[PDB]
């Protein structure tokens, strides 16, 4: 559009995905990962009779509806429903055609090289983009907290990341590329909805659980306090309504979800956490070079949209390094999306011009063009 | 030396080239009276000796006869002929047609002394703008119309200056001369006591804020701004001047808002009756327009007080610009036939100038294209002479001579051009001026005409190679008068107004970078100057003082480069710049090598 | 040229490189002679965009840096980082370009046509030096003092050096060219450090040593005595800290490192001593002048500059030498830096318009007129 690169972005993370070009300090549109298909579809008594239901159009009649995630922890997965998902950002989000303007699919750093091929191709065939940058989900975070270096944070709805930036900044053992993130956390919701009684176990109930988490959630600084506080609905087990007549009391579940992602106890198998692998990414630095990047502990994502995430995470890195050093989290004036706003911005300045894949890019180097101009 | 001692036998009027270089005494040299008037008309610029009323006719009988409207360039350093050669036309046309619109033009003028003109080097009440004065002619060629327009309104300048030069001289005729009654109403901080007005003139030199100011309040009058009317539109400089002052207060991360001290708020919004606390707030938290949302990424309080610049530059420009408009309306005629006309240029031409700055990149960027229709013009009349003649010879299109310097300033992408650049890093969420003088060095390759400075003097300067001659340019405080955040939430204020005038300057309420406002000041300028034939009047300088019958050759070739005229009589020479006629070829040559064509031979050709 | 020869004052050995003027009686600015160069300078929240880091600039970033040398043992062992420390020398801590600043540089006598050549051609190809002077370190430090005469050990933390004059100069065999500099007492001292318990291996750990054996050190008077003491921290066991928290309490190690000044031999090294070799300088005339040449011991430069070295070199001169002919030492009123001030008074008097190396020296008269210029 305007007499910049003006590349269009799909900020199209696990469990959400957002529209937009460059020149913008904010995404333009946010419509979940979650693209939706009826389970009655065809004609019903209550239904409202679609097919792929792209984005939050999943959530709409779950009690008769399914979700699917053509995202999952940035592996886009479902390059058909993310083609949905293309479609709505650029062709109908947008409403500014893929095929027109250079677009932005952002990935999780380190993504199976499948998604990539599905980002570029299908903005090189089914959106037949001039020149679409498949743009890392974290290093987008990181240019729209106005930086450029530090650690680079993507935490949660969605998929979570930390990109390190020193003398390495992407590796297949210098990112953490945490497939732990809002959709663990809305799993983990999910499990103990039911602990306490709440049945869920459709993925339409499982985004049921996703819309309470994203809205009833807490980055729980002390899980445990307002976990008391929680076992019944005081100000941190919060309710939740389907509109077929369903209410949702979720206790301390709430705050159980971003504990997930930095505290993943509360799954039960062996694994690790947010905080924990991205100062893995920051270790990667060395030991003058950790300390640099603990000045930017840029952060964005899903779970960064749960109370306490700059304190939770923050407090964390400050302990995970050493003592001669301390940590700052960086706070996009909007987190979650600071993925599309980095993509954005990356758009706005002669940069795009430097990052996207070609349409012929595409074409000539194939879809391994990601791989050949972005990871 | 013919330039030099024609002025000096009088002759200001030296054709140079092919064009009517007016040596500017800065006195209307009375061969502009009904006698020269009817003395020229019939007569274009080649008809007669070197004349604004040759090319005046150029212009009229274009206008009237070939019923082709015409603009009459008249370029140079502002206020160095400019008047001079403008109204030199005005009444050429005014006796040769109907003139009596361009009148209010002279009291247009003190408002756009006031509010459009702010002071430069080479002039005090200099147009720090170029306006056009459009006089519209009947088929008959019969004035019945003439509307000014100001371009280059530097809102830059009307919050941060430049060397020599003041704000739009409203801004100090407001604090001395708007009454302190006014400067209450106004609440009128001193010249310096308001962040603008920096500039340390506090009048105009040789001039007065007070008189001058009273010249912007009658005026703006004649042209119809009632005191209350001229009063806000007072207000409005003295909010502007405010705006600077209103700070939003920072964070460390990129943050959304924060400016709980208002009183400059409380100022710029008691002058232009908006809402200190929506002016504030919505400075603190602006709705970022990113695209089917508009979203509360609140500007960074770089932005936001970015947003402050902004209001203040854009307010201010819609000030005078509604006040131009004002100056047209009861400036020109709402009856015209005007199926001709006439654009005469009064314009601050290339500006040999110690400040090279954003404004000053602008203006001179803004000469380069500008002259570049004149050389292109001196392209046209230097073929047309080669075609007059059978001259197998039809040299280079001459105002290509000022292209490299032209889309150094303009490249937007695709590594752009320096004040494209600038526009860059005003694209961004925050101030990149680093990532400015980045794209400057790495991209003086990228223009043909950057002047990229040495190893430690391009780091933050360079240059850039103007049809001016190569004009240096630092380009380091060109975002904060380009950033332009303007805050469409507090112009909506502006528009919100209860101060309904201001209001009605803002009634029109983030990107979209001063840079590419002040070249589209110039592309308005130079489409006026163009659209026509363009019609050789030169504005020169024997002294830029404003003087007449003194000279040196020195300013006369600095304003002839000034209107490319040096380089127009190069061009001359890039073409064919004399031509031996036939018959005095055999006169001059009969004795040189002729030895059987005795002088007046028989063969035009062979002979 | 320059009736006061302005002429700028590198004192160049392998370690102190110091800056200055013509005149002066301490450098403009002191640095060692060592260029840091990171390891991948990748883009950090602490990076610097450059490689070349001149003098304790090498001493900085050690915890990314590796630091070559331009001079070691006298020697130019890098005229590009010698290049950088003239950049530094005269373009940045003089802050005046060797280009049309003559440059009163200094070199060992003996050193290898090598350091000549380059210390010539880097002022007069990448410095331009109207006029370059490389006079001898050890008479130029004898300069420093205002003397003419006497035996002056010179060992900066450059080499080991001794002009031994009398009424006359000194002789090519009685001229010490120890094995010896501020770079061997380092060296010595990570090797007893790591011995220890504090271990160095690159040479931004030996650096941090080096930084140590300039500082974190002592002329041994005592010096097993000391080593005793300091095995434990009770007396000379001072602490070095890598700032990461590496204790590195520089104990016996520290002043073990002038016991290599007087002794460097404690490396492997077949060298002679330091003060031996003063007395062999000595000796090597006739009665009456290797009697001049016994007198007067200037111990000058860098490495003469750590507590007890005046009277420890005199006692041992003394000592290695008949009692038929004295000794005495001169401490320089700046001795570490005698060398530059040497080199700036006689640039400021007339004698750098009587000995220095014109650019046009080098360029006609080949670089061997530094060896015409340098002794």
């Amino acid at each position: 559009d305007e007499d910049e690169t003006t590349a269009l972005v799909c900020d199209n993370g696990s469990g959400l995905v957002k529209a937009g070009f460059a020149g913008d300090d904010a995404p333009r549109a946010v419509f979940p990962s979650i693209v939706g298909r009826p389970r009655h579809q065809g004609v019903m008594v209550g239904m409202g009779q679609k097919d792929s239901y792209v984005g939050d159009e999943a959530q709409s009649k779950r009690g008769i509806l399914t979700l699917k995630y053509p995202i999952e922890h940035g592996i886009i997965t479902n390059w058909d429903d993310m083609e949905k998902i293309w479609h709505h950002t650029f062709y109908n989000e947008l409403r500014v055609a893929p095929e027109e303007h250079p677009t932005l699919l952002t990935e999780a750093p380190l993504n199976p090289k499948a998604n990539r091929e599905k980002m570029t191709q299908i903005m090189f065939e089914t959106f037949n983009v001039p020149a679409m940058y498949v743009a890392i989900q974290a290093v987008l975070s990181l240019y729209a907290s106005g930086r450029t270096t530090g650690i680079v944070l993507d935490s949660g709805d969605g998929v979570t990341h930390n990109v390190p930036i020193y003398e390495g900044y992407a590796l297949p053992h210098a990112i953490m590329r945490l497939d732990l993130a809002g959709r663990d956390l809305t799993d983990y919701l999910m499990k103990i909805l039911t602990e306490r009684g709440y049945s869920f176990v459709t993925t339409a109930e499982r985004e049921i659980v996703r819309d309470i988490k994203e809205k009833l959630c807490y980055v729980a600084l002390d899980f445990e306090n307002e976990m008391a506080t929680a076992a019944s609905s005081s100000s941190l087990e919060k309710s939740y309504e389907l509109p077929d007549g369903q209410v949702i009391t979720i206790g301390n579940e709430r705050f159980r979800c971003p504990e997930t992602l930095f505290q993943p106890s509360f799954i039960g198998m062996e694994s690790a956490g947010i905080h924990e692998t991205t100062y893995n990414s920051i270790m990667k630095c060395d030991i003058d070079i950790r300390k640099d990047l603990y000045a930017n502990n840029v952060m964005s994502g899903g779970t960064t949209m749960y109370p306490g995430i700059a304190d939770r995470m923050q407090k964390e890195i400050t302990a995970l390094a050493p003592s001669t050093m301390k940590i700052k989290i960086i706070a996009p004036p909007e987190r979650k999306y600071s993925v599309w706003i980095g993509g954005s911005i990356l758009a706005s300045l002669s940069t795009f011009q430097q990052m996207w894949i070609t349409k012929q890019e595409y074409d000539e180097a194939g879809p391994s063009i990601v791989h050949r101009k972005c990871f | 030396h013919n330039l030099r001692e024609r002025y000096f036998s009088g002759l200001i009027y030296t054709y140079s080239g092919l064009f009517c270089v007016v040596i500017n005494p800065y006195k209307q040299l009375p061969i502009y009276s009904e006698k020269i008037i009817d003395m020229y008309k019939g007569k274009k610029r080649h008809e007669m000796p070197p004349h604004i009323y040759a090319i005046a006719d150029t212009a009229y009988r274009s206008m009237l006869q070939d019923r082709e409207d015409q603009s009459i360039l008249c370029t140079g350093e502002s206020g160095a002929g400019k008047t001079e050669n403008t109204k030199k036309v005005i009444q050429y046309l005014a006796v040769v047609a109907s003139g009596e619109l361009e009148k209010q033009l002279l009291q247009a003028n003190p408002i756009l002394e006031a509010f459009g003109n702010a002071k430069t080097v080479k002039n005090d009440n200099s147009s720090r703008f170029g306006k056009f004065i459009r006089i519209n002619f009947d088929v008959t060629g019969y004035i019945v119309g003439a509307n000014i327009e100001t371009y280059l309104l530097e809102k830059s300048r009307a919050i941060r200056q430049a060397k020599d030069e003041r704000t739009f001289h409203i801004f100090y005729y407001l604090i001395a001369g708007a009454s302190e009654q006014m400067r209450n109403d106004l609440l009128l901080e001193g010249f310096n006591n308001y962040t603008f007005l920096s500039n340390g003139h506090v009048p105009i030199p040789a001039q007065q804020d007070d008189e001058m100011f009273q010249e912007t309040l009658e005026a703006m009058t004649i042209m119809g701004f009632t005191e209350e009317e001229q009063t806000s539109i007072l207000r409005v400089v003295s909010s502007v001047l405010q705006l600077g002052n209103i700070v939003f207060k920072k964070e460390r991360n990129t943050d959304q808002a924060s400016m709980p001290d208002n009183t400059a708020a409380q100022k710029v919004c008691h002058l232009m009756g908006i809402n200190v606390t929506d002016f504030t707030r919505s400075i603190l938290t602006p709705r970022i327009k990113v695209g089917r949302d508009v979203v509360q990424k609140a500007q960074t309080k770089e932005q936001a007080d970015f947003a402050i610049e902004a209001l203040a530059k854009a307010k201010f420009e819609r000030l005078f610009r509604w006040i131009l408009t004002r100056v047209n309306k009861a400036l020109d005629k709402t009856k015209r036939q005007g199926a001709s006309f006439l654009g005469i240029l009064d314009i601050a031409g290339f500006e040999i100038f110690e400040i090279n700055s954003f404004e000053q990149l602008c203006i001179n960027y803004t000469n380069e294209k500008l002259q570049q229709l004149f050389n292109h013009t001196m392209f046209i009349l230097e073929q047309e002479e080669y075609q007059r003649e059978g001259i197998e010879w039809n040299f280079i299109d001459f105002g290509l001579d000022l292209q490299p310097c032209i889309e150094l300033i303009e490249r937007p992408t695709n590594p752009p051009g320096v004040l494209a650049l600038l526009d860059e890093e005003c694209w961004f969420p925050k101030a990149t001026d680093t990532s400015f003088v980045e794209k400057l060095i790495q991209e003086q390759g990228n223009h043909a005409k950057f002047q990229k400075s040495k190893q430690l003097k391009d780091k933050t300067e360079f240059c850039i190679l103007h049809y001016a001659g190569k004009v240096t340019y630092n380009a380091s405080a060109w975002l904060t008068k380009n950033m332009d955040p303007l805050n469409d939430n507090v112009t909506s204020l502006l528009n919100q107004s209860s101060d309904k005038f201001v209001a009605d300057l803002w009634k029109d309420v983030m990107f979209r970078t001063v840079g590419q406002l002040y070249k589209e000041q110039l592309t308005k300028l130079m489409t006026t100057l163009r659209n026509t034939n363009p019609n050789f009047v030169r504005c020169i300088i024997p002294n830029h003082e404003k003087r007449a019958g003194k000279l040196d050759a020195h300013l006369v070739l600095e304003q002839l480069r000034c209107n490319g005229v040096l380089e127009g009589i190069r061009i001359c020479r890039q073409g064919f710049p004399n031509r031996i006629v036939f018959q005095e070829f055999r006169q001059r040559y009969e004795i040189l090598a002729a030895n059987a064509i005795p002088k007046g031979f028989m063969d035009g050709k062979q002979a």
